[PDB]
């Protein structure tokens, strides 16, 4: 069974208390005692459960930087393979 | 200390909410203290006994 | 047919940790389904030699003699490879024990 | 069972299965048992003499007490829990398992055609007021005295 | 009526019984039940061949149904043990066999029809299911504890167990404030 | 016309398994 | 950086434990060599105050704690708070906080549950001017100020009792239930009883004050 | 078929209409066209074609088919 | 432009990755043993188990990452090494390069590290399959059996030493060392009651195979008083000894890599074992038999006809694929698929050191990932519906559709669409077999890729489609992120390893 704590310290859980009001008055001689906490979860109202709610740029930036590094590294490797300091660009290129 | 502080000037709902919040904060502090004590209990044996174990294994094998 | 009264069920080791995924909601099982689940594992033959005629004797014999048929076909095609100088069915030894892409270096 | 909300609990007296016993010394005994239990457990809880029970019922996974007997079971291990069951109940018990018969016919003391290993019996409703006899069972090993 | 004539490994005798009578075992039916069921099957087949047919003739259809009605009215008043009734049963079972079509039109309202069970209908159990509280409100307490029971957390949908120790904000002040205050007091 | 109720759950009748599933019909 | 202090504290504690054990073993060996049997005395091992490693019970000098009682773990007690004879407060799991001018009866057992849901404190909290009768059992509950609980009452986890409410003797408050302010409740499936009056509240307060005074007198006589 | 309720928790696609489908169509179509343009631009490097009308392949030219010197 | 720096990078990475893993294991073990007295879970929030879990996961991942870079180094190294001897055409010069030893750590077991392509493929498979299996064992580990969180790190260390030695004795010892952890996992972690006898079957068959291999190893060691694969180049075995050795090693390694007459243990063990260990057993453990056999097959000159071994392997394929129709348990069906493709791979090593080994090497990894995916899908179904029998669960689509989509895509990949490595391995092996034996190739192709495929597809399609009407109050939710990412990674690895360097294979 799970044994982790739920009252976290990093942030406060988003919740509302207007839903599920307690009775607290006008009790009869047969009904049960009212509940105590009654708070319910509150969603950011811009959340879509059917897709990733990802709004960052880190993944795209990392992939783009990796691809650019791959390109420049290949350029350096090709220049080194031909025994040149930089690629010698021909004046005309043809279909392979 | 919220519990020891007088709360008769509040409504019962405010008093119980204040007590609950104070209890939750103190619970979090106690949890942090216990967790760091147990972390130290984990950390000490590694520093004390990692080198003798490696010495034993190295002397056995090579 | 009346539902089975005695049949093999599921069993778990002592002090087993239950699986509690998706809220841990387990339903009652169907006796016929559980009976089918555990029937084949516990099925056994009744008398010696019952297998040969169980089903089709000719088909069972053919299944029994399959490895010999494969060996004979391989022998015939090895005859075909021998006279055409094709790849024979032998453990070829042309690398003198040197492995496929193996580092062969020295120290000192 | 079958209960409805607000119902009261049943009485243990109405759920008792009665076993009538002739001792090794010719005296009569009355024993209380319950359904879903083995005869050996009831006999040992009621402290009935004449049974040695060297192996204490056998293994714990593939036992003889499960209603369909599992094929890869090992069966009884000591054959020292023998009882003699009277004709109607013994006839209702049915034919013996081959492993149980092998252990029964191999005992050092004489047996009968009504012999039956106690740990291989699961107590049922129809076993109420069943008559059995327990002559003394043989000893096997050194630790039996300890 | 379930139209599982061909989707079960039936013999012809079972299929013929199901076509002539609404059961595989016509021996458990009364005399009147058998007569009425055979009459209904015969009329259904004649309609399927002489009204919804290829080149349908209404006059011939009326003649045939009149003759069949006369014959079945004779059949009803006979006795079950009579051989003439058995001959009538044999004749109309042969008629059902002779008009048998491997391409019968099956009404779409029948249980084993061609377009039956094309959609999975969700019951109220699935409609009211919401583990996380986006569509239906979810208590932070996760349940309402009934009396005569302890208060226990619900089993989560994902029991991963791949969790760390409790995380705290950096530079979290966690001194024993109560103990320090009391010790200062005395 | 007529206010039809929702699609009935009888559209998917539940099977009851009146007979045993033979291992020779696997 | 505080991990270093925790490591040093644990090392010091372990060295002290080693030294104490070695001393006791040497004393027992001296017993034997001397033909002494004093160290074979089977005296009671019960401790009035039992602190878990870093959880030490903390209370004022004005608190009365019976020598029969047992406070274990993190137990915090306010001023002029009395614990009766044979009571047990186990805060090994989570702390137990008791306010001031609070009376705890003789056979009261207070403990806490392992875990609870979000937003529910798992510790036990008892306010000020609170009377708890003898034989009560309390588990992870919040009791506000000026609350009286009768004898042989059971209060379960997640229960909240608001200020000024009264619980009749021989009752049970089900887990996770709220009992509103200024009301009397009775029964094992506890049920509502008519709202309290001024005279009843005054009598309850006077009885609590008299019990506190009697406890203080008993503490003074004991010393 | 007559419409029937679908549970909210299920991420299934029965009778779904997205009110913002025009912008989503735009933002799925145009980048797709750009990606396909880049793929086609890369692939035209390795595309062959027979000589046009009125042209002949000189057998002694370098582009003409070749044999192997053993 | 290849120089000494790449050589020393490769060697240092090979040795230091092992020492990284070993120091992780030692530190975690010391923390586990000295933190508490009993060394069982404390069942609270601050249990050491938590830390241990992370540690183990951490290490494997990190080691795998290092391994990847390490692996790449080897490739380049090996490539250039060949070149350094291919272009040495002058009769006066010869490649005479002698390396030094690292001054930080000692050579484990006083041996010089040597590595090959297939050994590093095996190590990579160990890393990935161990990661997947340990991810699929969180729920099984609890109070009093958390220690078995350490099993996969031990497996990694043993397989590392197995693949990085030229000592035939240490080779055999590392092969033998793998049994105790496996038996312990099946015995103490499996929830099913029938797993107690299944572990005994596993032990007895695997140990009979190990005994045969031991007899062959003792033969080789006693006849040639040496422990190096190199020295076998200077000693010749007669016809009788060669025949005895080849028969012994073939039968012994076919006990573990299940040949036709010996797969009862594998079927029982997969049916009864926990899902994570089943993933490890099909994905990686059986491959350990292919490696060792290959080595002992390549170091000896055998002058026998391989027709008997080829026939045994083909009989295994035919027998396993003909039995797929009559399976209702999905796990047993996956086990039979494992048997057929393991026998197909084992066939490729029946021609010695010829080019047939490349297809087998690739198809070993292909089967590793396919079997891991199939057993993970079976585990997901079992944890969702509490059953893995076709008569009890169907209509996995229309409720939790992601699992059904995964099943269908797994079926496609198993069928072998020409875009993946399954098609490549089939092409290799079938081209070679068609040249070696046309009618045999056609028979094997028809039996494996039609009849077995039809049975597999029937049993899997029937579970995916239908109407889940029975118990709507207990119907489960769809896949979690962990399962989705694991399945996606299996698919991605197949598709992208279809693009590996062609210098190898
Ligand atoms: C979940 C449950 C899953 C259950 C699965 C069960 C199995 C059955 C299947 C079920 C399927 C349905 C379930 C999922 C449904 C769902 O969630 O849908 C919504 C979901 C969108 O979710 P969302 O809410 O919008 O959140 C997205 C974020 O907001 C976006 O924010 P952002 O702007 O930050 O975007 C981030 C994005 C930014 O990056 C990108 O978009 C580019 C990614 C490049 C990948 C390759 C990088 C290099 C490494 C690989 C080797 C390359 C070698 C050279 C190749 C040449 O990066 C990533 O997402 C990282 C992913 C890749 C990590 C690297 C490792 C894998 C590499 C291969 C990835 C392949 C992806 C799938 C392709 C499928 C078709 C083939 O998906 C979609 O709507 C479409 C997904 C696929 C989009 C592909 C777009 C094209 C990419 C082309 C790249 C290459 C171009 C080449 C040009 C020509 C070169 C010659
Ligand atoms: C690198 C290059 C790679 C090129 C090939 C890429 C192949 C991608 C295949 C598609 C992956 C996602 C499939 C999602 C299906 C789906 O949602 O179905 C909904 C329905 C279920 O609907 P639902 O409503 O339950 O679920 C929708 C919500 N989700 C999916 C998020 C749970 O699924 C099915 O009906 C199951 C069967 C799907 C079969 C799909 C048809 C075949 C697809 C072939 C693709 C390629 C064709 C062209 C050839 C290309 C050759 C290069
Ligand atoms: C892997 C173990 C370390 C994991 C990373 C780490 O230290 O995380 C921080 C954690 C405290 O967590 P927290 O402060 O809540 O979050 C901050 C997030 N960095 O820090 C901790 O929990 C600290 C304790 C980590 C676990 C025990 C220490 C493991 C390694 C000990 C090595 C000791 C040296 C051994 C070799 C030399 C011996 C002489
Ligand atoms: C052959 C006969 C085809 C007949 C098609 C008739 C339907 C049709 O396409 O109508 C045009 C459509 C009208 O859109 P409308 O009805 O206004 O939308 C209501 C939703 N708000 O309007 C459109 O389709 C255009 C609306 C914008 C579409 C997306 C634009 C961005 C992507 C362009 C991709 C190219
Ligand atoms: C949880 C914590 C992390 C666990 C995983 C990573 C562990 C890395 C090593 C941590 C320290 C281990 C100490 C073991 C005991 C010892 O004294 O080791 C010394 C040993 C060198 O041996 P030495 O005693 O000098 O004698 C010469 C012959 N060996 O070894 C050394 O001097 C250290 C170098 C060993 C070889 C490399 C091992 C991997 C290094 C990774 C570096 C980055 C790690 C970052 C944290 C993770
Ligand atoms: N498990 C089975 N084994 C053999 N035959 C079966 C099995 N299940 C169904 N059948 C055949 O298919 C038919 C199914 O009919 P059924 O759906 O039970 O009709 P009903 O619901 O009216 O009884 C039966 O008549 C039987 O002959
Ligand atoms: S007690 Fe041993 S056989 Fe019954």
């Amino acid at each position: 069974r799970q044994n982790f704590a739920k009252n976290i310290t990093t942030t406060d859980i988003p919740k509302d208390s207007h839903h599920f009001a307690a009775k607290r008055s006008g009790f009869t001689q047969t009904e049960q005692a009212p509940f105590a906490y009654n708070d319910v979860y509150q969603y950011p109202k811009d959340y879509k459960p059917w897709n990733y709610n990802y709004k960052g740029n880190g993944v795209l930036l990392a992939l783009f930087l990796g691809s650019a590094f791959s390109l420049v590294a290949y350029e350096r490797s090709y220049a080194s393979k031909t025994g040149r300091y930089q690629r010698k660009v021909q004046q005309n290129y043809y279909q392979i | 200390n919220v519990l020891l502080s007088n709360r008769k000037n509040l409504t019962p709902q405010e008093s119980v909410q204040k007590v609950i919040n104070y209890a939750l904060l103190q619970d979090a502090k106690q949890r942090s203290r216990t967790l760091r004590h147990i972390k130290a209990s984990w950390v000490i044996p590694a520093l004390l006994f990692t080198y003798p174990a490696w010495y034993l294994a190295k002397g056995a094998v090579n | 047919a009346a539902p089975p009264a005695a049949f093999f069920l599921y069993f778990f080791v002592p002090d087993n940790f239950p699986s509690a995924q998706s809220g841990f909601r387990t339903a009652s099982r169907n006796p016929f389904q559980v009976q089918f689940v555990f029937a084949y594992d516990n099925w056994e033959y009744k008398y010696c030699g019952q297998w040969w005629s169980m089903g089709s004797l000719a088909v069972n014999v053919l299944f029994f003699v399959v490895p010999l048929f494969l060996w004979l076909i391989l022998q015939t095609q090895s005859d075909q490879s021998s006279n055409r100088d094709d790849n024979s069915l032998t453990f070829y030894f042309s690398n003198a024990g040197f492995f496929f892409f193996q580092i062969y270096t020295n120290t000192g | 069972h079958h209960h409805h909300a607000g119902d009261q609990a049943d009485r243990v007296a109405d759920k008792i299965i009665w076993i009538n016993i002739q001792n090794r010394i010719g005296q009569f005994e009355r024993i209380s048992a319950f359904e879903g239990e083995s005869l050996l457990e009831a006999l040992q809880r009621n402290k009935v003499a004449g049974i040695v029970a060297t192996c204490e019922g056998g293994e714990d996974i593939n036992t003889m007490l499960e209603k369909p007997i599992d094929p890869v079971t090992y069966g009884p291990f000591c054959s020292s829990c023998q009882v003699v069951v009277s004709n109607p109940w013994r006839n209702k018990m049915g034919n013996l398992h081959y492993l149980e018969e092998r252990n029964l016919v191999r005992s050092s003391y004489p047996t009968t055609e009504n012999s039956r290993l106690a740990c291989c019996i699961l107590v049922e409703k129809w076993m109420n007021e069943m008559i059995i006899s327990i002559p003394q069972n043989p000893n096997s090993v050194y630790e039996d005295n300890m | 009526s379930k139209a599982y004539y061909f989707v079960k490994n039936f013999s012809w005798a079972e299929v013929s019984n199901l076509l002539c009578y609404g059961t595989k075992y016509p021996t458990v039916l009364n005399h009147q039940q058998k007569v009425t069921r055979l009459y209904r099957a015969t009329l259904r087949r004649v309609y399927a061949h002489q009204v919804e047919g290829y080149k349908t003739d209404f006059k011939q259809y009326n003649e045939n149904i009149t003759d069949i009605g006369k014959d079945f009215n004779k059949m009803l008043a006979l006795k079950p043990e009579s051989l003439e009734l058995q001959a009538y049963f044999k004749k109309y079972e042969d008629l059902q066999e002779e008009l048998f079509d491997p391409a019968m039109i099956i009404d779409e309202s029948r249980p084993y029809a061609a377009s039956s069970g094309r959609y999975y209908i969700f019951d109220d159990y699935l409609l009211k299911f919401d583990p996380f509280g986006f569509y239906s409100p979810k208590l932070l307490s996760e349940n309402r504890p009934e009396e005569a029971m302890p208060f226990y957390e619900d089993y989560p949908q994902n029991d991963s167990h791949w969790n760390l120790w409790e995380q705290f904000p950096e530079d979290f002040e966690d001194s024993n404030a109560e103990r320090e205050a009391i010790l200062k007091s005395n | 016309g007529w206010d039809r109720p929702d699609v009935p759950l009888s559209f998917n009748p539940l099977y009851v398994h009146k007979r045993e599933l033979s291992i020779f019909d696997t | 950086m505080k991990l270093f202090q925790a490591m040093w504290t644990r090392t010091i504690y372990s060295i002290g434990r080693m030294v104490r054990e070695t001393g006791l073993a040497l004393d027992r060996y001296g017993c034997k060599l001397e033909q002494d049997i004093s160290c074979y005395e089977p005296l009671s091992r019960h401790r009035n105050i039992l602190p878990i490693y870093d959880l030490v019970p903390t209370f004022y000098h004005s608190t009365f704690i019976a020598p029969n009682s047992s406070l274990i773990g993190a137990v915090y007690l306010g001023q002029n708070t009395v614990v009766g004879y044979g009571s047990t407060l186990r805060g090994d799991n989570h702390a137990i906080r008791v306010g001031h001018n609070t009376v705890i009866g003789d056979k009261v057992a207070i403990s806490n549950v392992a875990t609870l849901a979000a937003g529910i404190p798992v510790s036990t909290n008892i306010g000020n001017h609170v009377n708890i009768g003898a034989g009560c059992v309390l588990q992870s509950c919040v009791v506000d100020d000026n609350v009286t609980v009768g004898h042989n009452t059971v209060i379960l986890e997640g229960s909240v009792l608001e200020r000024g409410s009264v619980i009749a003797p021989n009752s049970l408050v089900p887990a996770g239930r709220l009992i509103p302010s200024g009301q009397l409740w009775a029964g094992s499936p506890v049920r509502y009883v008519r709202d309290l009056k001024e005279e009843e509240i005054k009598l309850n307060l006077e009885q609590t004050e008299q019990n506190l005074s009697i406890g203080k007198t008993h503490k003074s006589s004991l010393i | 078929f007559q419409k029937y309720p679908i549970p909210r928790y299920l991420h299934v696609g029965q009778w779904i209409v997205n009110k913002n489908w025009k912008w989503n169509t735009f933002h799925m179509f145009f980048p797709t066209a750009i990606l396909c343009f880049m793929v086609w631009r890369n692939s035209m490097i390795s595309t062959a074609k027979p000589p046009n009308y009125g042209e002949y392949v000189d057998p002694q030219s370098p582009v003409a088919p070749k044999a192997i010197k053993y | 432009m290849f120089n000494l720096n790449t050589i020393y990078l490769s060697r240092i990475f090979i040795e230091f990755n092992f020492y990284f893993l070993f120091f992780l294991f030692l530190i975690s073990s010391i923390i586990f043993y000295f933190s508490k007295i009993i060394s069982i879970q404390n069942l609270n929030q601050n249990s050491v188990f938590n830390f241990l879990k992370l540690a183990n996961i951490f290490g494997i991942l990190i080691s795998f990452f290092i391994h990847i870079i390490s692996f790449w180094f080897y490739c380049i190294y090996s490539y250039n090494l060949s070149l350094n001897i291919f272009s040495d055409i002058n009769l006066y010069n010869s490649n005479s390069i002698e390396l030094l030893n690292n001054s930080l750590l000692p050579n484990y077991f006083k041996s010089n590290i040597t590595i090959d392509f297939f050994g590093l493929i095996l190590l990579t498979l160990a890393y990935i399959v161990g990661f997947v299996s340990i991810l699929a064992l969180d729920t099984r580990l609890y109070w009093k059996n958390i220690k078995y969180i350490f099993s996969f790190t031990i497996f990694l260390l043993i397989v590392y030493v197995y693949v990085t030695v030229s000592n035939i004795l240490l080779f055999f010892m590392c092969y033998e060392l793998l049994l105790i952890p496996s038996f312990l996992i099946v015995y103490f972690v499996s929830p099913s009651r029938r797993a107690i006898q299944a572990s005994l079957y596993f032990v007895i068959w695997t140990q009979l195979g190990s005994l045969l291999v031991l007899i062959a190893i003792s033969y080789i060691i006693s006849i040639t008083n040496t422990y190096e694969f190199n020295d076998l180049k200077y000693f010749n075995f007669t016809n009788s000894e060669s025949t005895i050795i080849i028969f012994l090693i073939f039968l012994g390694f076919g006990f573990k890599a299940p040949i036709w007459p010996f797969h009862y243990w594998l079927t029982k063990t997969h049916v009864e074992a926990p899902s994570g260990f089943s993933i490890y057993l099909s994905g990686f453990l059986v491959k350990t038999a292919l490696y060792g056999f290959y080595k002992f097959n390549t170091s000896i000159f055998i002058d026998i006809d391989s027709s008997i071994f080829i026939a045994i392997c083909i009989m295994g394929v035919v027998d396993s694929s003909l039995k797929m129709w009559g399976q209702t348990d999905l796990k047993k069906l996956v086990a039979y698929g494992t048997i057929q493709e393991m026998n197909i791979i084992y066939l490729a090593f029946c021609w010695g050191d010829s080019c047939a080994i490349l297809g087998g090497i690739l198809f070993s990894a292909t089967h590793a990932f396919l079997s891991a995916l199939m057993f993970f899908l079976v585990d997901c179904i079992y944890r969702r519906y509490h059953t893995r029998s076709l008569v009890e669960v169907n209509g996995i689509l229309h409720i939790t559709p992601n699992l059904g989509l995964s099943i269908l895509f797994m079926l496609v990949f198993f069928s072998g669409i020409p875009g993946t490595i399954k098609f490549i391995s089939e092409f290799y092996i079938f081209s070679g077999l068609l040249e070696a034996s046309p009618f045999i190739c056609f028979i094997l192709m028809l039996v494996a890729n039609v009849l077995g495929l039809i049975g597999f597809s029937k049993s899997w399609f029937n579970a995916t489609f239908g109407m889940p009407k029975k118990n709507t109050k207990y119907l489960p939710m769809d896949l979690s992120f962990k399962e989705s990412y694991i399945i996606l990674y299996c698919f991605f690895f197949l598709f992208i390893f279809s693009y590996f360097s062609s210098i190898f294979f």
